[PDB]
């Protein structure tokens, strides 16, 4: 209709300078596209140096850009199709899917730029939002709208834990999730899109439950400092329209301070302390604070933390622990005894492990198990030097009660049922705060400690006590 | 109903009559808008830091002024502020409402109240780069702050007037004195004397959206709000309402200050606004100094934390309190930036990560946390019960790492061991219970003079509940005593003992 | 009786050593962080220093 | 003459772009070899591409974005150097049995200095690929080879 | 030396010292002639230049040429990058130590760190 | 020694020398602790720390943190103090009777308090 | 007055760019002793120099370069 086409007149690596014409110019984070054989080639407009001419970030390769190309314009920031049909559709930060599933019949196309929400609709106590593993929902409650640091390596079982959070999400609260790798690995997209669809939180025919955004690697940083808005925008439509409680993943935090670095160093901004860009705090913030809960719904994230060199003053875990209200650690010293999931007891510690929140009988609970655990912990050097006789009966009860937790805390998965076989136990609270609480009683000492290992509740407890009862005789 | 229509209607007259004198000698044309900050031609009678309004809304701060252009500090993203747009200057310095219909609001940092309870009942602007008042209208402090908790009024007592910094680490605890102190000061502001009671304003710099949603909520709850100033500037908005909001709060102070009132004053917490400050002069050139805050950043928490102190009765005799609070990384007290909050207030309340760890909240170490003028403005009371009480937790944390050998000792490191074991036990407090110090005197009186030394050690938590419920029931007028009077003479110090005695043998 | 006395008092010995090892160990970690963050700053300064005197 | 004297000559293509030529060529030495390896990634072989070494390269890529007055970041490397090596790494890959299931398989070296993983192109290099066979001297001086 | 290589067909023996000297030539005017300056405080212009000077001395079809290049190290700090582009540059690299030298024994040369090419 | 006498310059010089000791040794006492000393060495330590808590001085404005009046120590009472406790008058003495005191008198006088306190 | 004390005038020159005087003196004074020194050293006698102390030169001289716009290393 009425184009504003201006021309590039530079490019540089990752930086794109394009002059406009007089008196059409768009504001900063603004949509343009460059048409190339290839496709389209999306920038976004970062800053105005005067004279008609703007100053941008890539989205995707910019070799061959002869400069005094086309630029169009389209007014808005980058436009991303929301809704019911991008799920299952691994769409990248442009906003068009790249599975070859062909076009995503979107309803709308919502901006990435918005504001967050306002502070009369920010919700004033934070609930305990019941996830579905035992270990989360009794020690490191996740806040329902909060933020959630998932740390360790991956082999831990990741992926599965990660996958579990999705069946237990999509039963419990119906809720979906929304999947956002910002610089993930290639490969281990594939492979991580391979198993979704095999552990079917993927149906290709059916009713997925998750939209993929893979920001990749081989992009320029520019797309990678957006990604994750893709998945955060993705995640504001199934908020604040059908008003539900929408898991938003977030794989690799760090990676995100890293196109954060990269994208203003190219600019030519002046870089701060170790190295990060100068605009930490607020670019941590216009990502952390899209992701609240307001009175409609919530949206509750889990985003993974590559500590750096393991070190914790170095500012961007030191900007991202200013914000995670729970932490969780897949360790190695507990799949190593064969545990599933792995959440390290100790370790994994929230704010909202309150009685003024959960109430009384949940923390005093949680509260007896750390502590229980921590002299467990305490006594395992001198259980292997000095043995169970050193153990008065005020200690060698604690022993055999703290291994009968720390082989409670396993859970049947939803997605080991193609590994194990076992089906999943999705565990209520008020099964899990109850089950617990009645083992730190000492109303079930009798029981063997191998009739513990991957049981869903104390039903189950109750069940395969008598099953191992009747396979000994 | 149609009643804030009403009200915009006469905002529109307003609107409609500013448009029949609008003649703005200053509109410049925005050249360019770059590293989130505007130069703009023209203006070519304009102030150095006056307000300018672009034409989205987006309000701007003129801070540089060059031969040729003027360099305005955006107020908020520069998303809105477009290249080629119309700059008219609104004609002021950076001002706020201040005066006392703020209470109970939640504004941001140029007083757009954003509660959603109407416009601000404002009885003035003032500025928020005022100077500090010179050393003439000054009084050393002499009237205590009565923060509620135990430990506080204990051993690092706060006057009013007196700058004391709240230093610690993520996680451990340092919002929370803060929060009880404002909770604590309900005991005077639903009294009736006016220079007893202490307004608190709480600027909440760089956290999220929904703990200053929760901590709205917390003082609703406990019913604060009343005489709160909640001043938020959270971390989604952009990095000049940070640099603004504590200076424009400490306007709101010296409101108070000015007209007699007494107020309390919560920074909280710094550590973010020097990180903000670093943003707005790293995206100027300016060049950076020790760990990259810019060379001035001393200047910023001088400037802001020297807005406070005890005006003379050549003033008023009002007052103005702050308590900045600093995130350090990993107890650390020798980077730069918290090696220059320490220089300007006076003095520490070093809340060490280990103790919370164990678990005894708030984690004041004893040894690190002191204060300067505080002791000439404590409580006649306490100052009478507890002056052994810092000289005897020195005595114990001598024989701190004296005592991990295991050794087996003689019998008075074991009598101070016991007593030093018992008065740590004997600090802790839960969240939002500040005890007054009718109150505080009788606990700590039980704590020096030896007479826990028969109970076990877990008995103590409940012993505190116990001893008050005791002396609430029974000895209530040794309580009045102890409000009215603020002193112990020799008399109510024997009564005293008795009542003591009394509970503790059994 | 003397020789496990010896090997008990040297057996105390040796956990206190290992004890103040590992605090002193977290105090030198906190050290080593803030050595290399003031290094990486205090060599980013004189890079960043000489891109803005320039003809 | 080593590949030679064990007759590994038969499939080797050695890229030298060694210290004697300028900086663009130890720039594009990486990428032309990548592009020789995709061919046979697209023609249902299996390359192994060892490049040795990608701390030379990004020195020279720091030299190039040193002298063109780009502005440069940590330890005086330009801003996207990340997006140089993930640019490199990722065109290795396993491909389906649609495509006709060639591999092109990676192994890159980094020289690090003085026994160090925290500096910058390790970090990334090591954020980028999937693992590590960290070797040391202290492991080379007990006489454990490799 | 290379005109006694080539020009002659002859043994070539080559004492440079010092070599360290000229990356610090390279480095002392460098800043002024308006280039940005790289890492520690270097030239950018450091591995071509080292490059050209460590491969006109090498050992051709047409004469043999034996270098020995003694090689400053700034403060004993060998991740320094100005000594450590010189390592991937020779063959036998003896490497002194002043932690060697507070013992008294002389010559201090570190007898793990001093690897070479021809211990096959 | 020509300036302020050789009585003081050779005192001046043994105290830095007991506290150069001190802070050379400062890394064993804090991995092992004090057992694993000599026998000179051990009494060298002791004594430095008696004339670190010795250096204390209550000060007659910083009167209202630590509760003392305050003290003005002359020179020559100083001098014949440290020369007394570095030629070993008074190596049985507690060291906490050397903290936050004046003379040396007054060193004698605060251990007779601790002794008559203690007994 | 110490070398007046153990009597060393006789031989002394003192070349003294205190810090009260300008930059470009604490730059220049170490060379125009080193020009008094070669004074005695191209006449056959014998002269010991003793500068101090050399970062306060290498002070002046930085601020020598910055002042003067040049890129520093
Ligand atoms: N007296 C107390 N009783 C119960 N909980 C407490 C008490 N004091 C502190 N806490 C706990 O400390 C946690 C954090 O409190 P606080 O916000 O003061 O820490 P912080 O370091 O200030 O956190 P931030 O810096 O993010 O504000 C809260 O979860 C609270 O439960």
């Amino acid at each position: 209709s009425t184009p504003i086409t201006g021309k590039v007149t530079a490019v540089i690596g990752a930086i794109v300078d394009v002059h406009f014409e007089q008196s059409e110019l768009p504001a900063i984070l603004n949509a343009l596209e460059i048409k190339t054989p290839q496709g389209k080639l999306v920038l976004e407009v970062a800053q105005h140096l005067g004279e008609n001419t703007v100053r941008t970030i890539a989205m995707d390769g910019t070799e061959g850009l002869v400069r005094g190309e086309k630029v169009l314009d389209t007014g808005g920031p980058i436009s991303v199709p929301v809704g019911r049909e991008t799920l299952g559709r691994i769409i990248n930060v442009i906003g068009e899917p790249i599975d070859e599933r062909g076009p995503i019949k979107s309803k709308l196309r919502k901006p990435i730029h918005a504001d967050p929400p306002s502070f009369a609709e920010q919700s004033t106590s934070a609930e305990i939002l019941e996830t579905g593993i035992k270990v989360v929902d009794l020690l490191a409650p996740y806040a329902r709208g909060g933020k959630i640091g998932l740390f360790g390596g991956a082999g831990v079982g990741k992926t599965v834990f990660i996958q579990e959070l999705i069946n237990n999400i999509a039963k419990a609260h119906g809720g979906f999730s929304v999947f956002t790798g910002v610089g993930e690995r290639t490969r281990e997209g594939n492979d991580l899109y391979r198993e979704m669809k095999e552990t079917g939180v993927i149906n290709l025919e059916g009713e997925s439950k998750v939209a993929l955004v893979f920001g990749q690697m081989n992009e320029p940083p520019g797309a990678r400092a957006r990604v994750a808005l893709t998945g955060l925008t993705i995640a504001e439509y199934f908020r604040d329209e059908e008003g539900q409680d929408v898991l938003l993943f977030i794989d690799n935090i760090f990676r995100f301070t890293q196109a954060g670095s990269e994208v203003s160093a190219l600019l030519g901004r002046i870089p701060s302390a170790v190295g990060y860009q100068p605009t930490l705090a607020t670019d941590m913030g216009l990502l952390q604070e899209r992701i609240t809960t307001t009175k409609k719904g919530s949206v509750t994230s889990v985003q993974a933390v590559y500590v750096p060199a393991d070190d914790l003053t170095d500012p961007a875990p030191a900007t991202t622990f200013a914000h995670l209200d729970a932490t969780t650690v897949l360790s190695r010293g507990i799949s190593e005894l064969g545990i599933y999931p792995a959440v390290d007891p100790l370790d994994s510690k929230s704010r909202l492990l309150d009685a003024a929140v959960v109430g009384q009988e949940h923390y005093d609970v949680a509260s007896k198990v750390q502590e229980t655990l921590q002299t467990y912990k305490s006594l395992q050097d001198i259980i292997a030097i000095l043995g169970m006789d050193e153990l008065s009966e005020q200690d060698k009860l604690t022993v055999e009660r703290a291994r009968k937790i720390q082989r409670f805390l396993s859970q049947p998965f939803a997605v080991a049922e193609v590994f194990t076989g076992i089906p999943g136990k999705l565990v209520r609270l008020k099964d899990t705060v109850a089950s617990f609480k009645a083992v730190l009683e000492g109303k079930y000492d009798n029981i063997p400690e191998h009739a513990f290992y991957m049981v869903g509740g104390i039903e189950d407890v109750v069940a395969k006590a008598e099953k191992l009862a009747a396979e000994a005789n | 109903k149609a009643q804030p229509t009403e009200v915009s209607s006469i905002l529109e007259e307003r609107i409609k009559g500013v448009s029949d004198e609008a003649n703005l000698n200053e509109t410049g044309r925005v050249l360019a808008v770059g590293d989130g900050i505007a130069r703009v031609f023209g203006l070519n009678n304009i102030q150095a830091e006056e307000l300018v309004e672009f034409s989205s809304g987006v309000k701007g701060m003129a801070l540089n002024l060059e031969p040729g252009q003027v360099g305005i500090v955006l107020f908020g993203s520069d998303r809105l502020v477009k290249e080629g747009e119309l700059v008219k200057r609104t004609g002021n310095i950076v001002d706020v409402p201040v005066g006392p219909g703020l209470l109970g609001r939640v504004v941001d940092a140029l007083g757009n109240p954003i509660d959603g309870k109407g416009p601000i009942d404002a009885a003035g602007r003032s500025r928020a780069q005022v100077k500090a008042p010179g050393i003439l209208p000054r009084r050393s402090v002499h009237e205590p702050v009565q923060t509620g908790l135990k430990a506080v009024d204990a051993l690092v007592p706060i006057g009013r007037g007196q700058r004391e910094l709240i230093i610690g680490d993520r996680q451990t605890g340092k919002t929370a004195v803060a929060l009880d102190t404002i909770l604590n000061q309900k005991r005077w502001n639903n009294g009736s004397d006016e220079s007893k009671k202490l307004y608190c304003v709480y600027v909440a710099v760089g956290q999220k959206r929904s703990t200053v949603a929760q901590l709205v909520q917390t003082l609703e709850q406990h019913d604060a709000m009343k005489y709160s100033i909640i001043v938020a500037a959270t971390a989604s908005e952009a990095a000049p309402l940070q640099y603004l909001a504590p200076f424009t709060a400490a306007s709101i102070g010296e409101w108070f200050r000015d007209n007699g009132k007494h107020a309390l004053i919560v920074y909280d917490d710094l550590s973010k606004q020097a990180v903000a400050y670093r943003q707005l002069s790293l995206l100027l050139r300016r060049p950076p100094g020790r760990e990259a805050y810019p060379g001035d950043v001393f200047y910023l928490h001088s400037r802001l934390l020297e807005r406070a102190a005890k005006l003379s009765e050549k003033e008023g005799s009002g007052s103005l309190t702050a308590l900045p609070v600093i995130e350090t990384q990993g107890g650390d007290v020798s980077a730069y930036i918290p090696t220059n909050v320490i220089s300007i207030t006076d003095g520490q309340i070093f809340l060490e990560a280990e103790l919370f760890y164990k678990g005894i909240r708030p984690a004041i170490n004893v040894g690190l946390s002191v204060s300067r003028v505080g002791s000439a403005a404590q409580v006649k009371a306490l100052k009478q019960v507890a002056g052994s009480l810092k000289l005897f937790l020195a005595q114990y944390r001598e024989v701190a790492a004296f005592a991990q050998f295991g050794s087996d000792l003689d019998a008075s490191t074991k009598q101070t061991l016991v007593r030093g074991e018992r008065l740590t036990q004997l600090l802790k407090q839960n969240q939002y219970s500040p005890l007054a110090t009718e109150e505080q005197v009788p606990l700590i009186y039980a704590g020096v003079n030896g007479h826990l030394d028969g109970i076990e050690l877990s008995r103590i938590g409940e012993f505190e509940s116990s001893f008050l419920s005791y002396l609430k029931s029974n000895h209530n007028e040794l309580l009045t005593e102890i409000r009215e009077k603020g002193e112990l003479s020799k008399e109510l110090l024997a009564s005293l003992k008795s009542a003591t005695e009394s509970f503790v043998a059994t | 009786q003397g020789y496990a006395a010896e090997i008990s008092a040297r057996r105390n010995a040796m956990d206190n050593a290992s004890k103040n090892a590992g605090d002193m160990i977290n105090r030198y970690s906190i050290l080593y962080n803030r050595t290399r963050q003031a290094v990486i700053t205090n060599e980013l300064v004189d890079i960043i220093t000489g891109a803005s005197s320039l003809g």
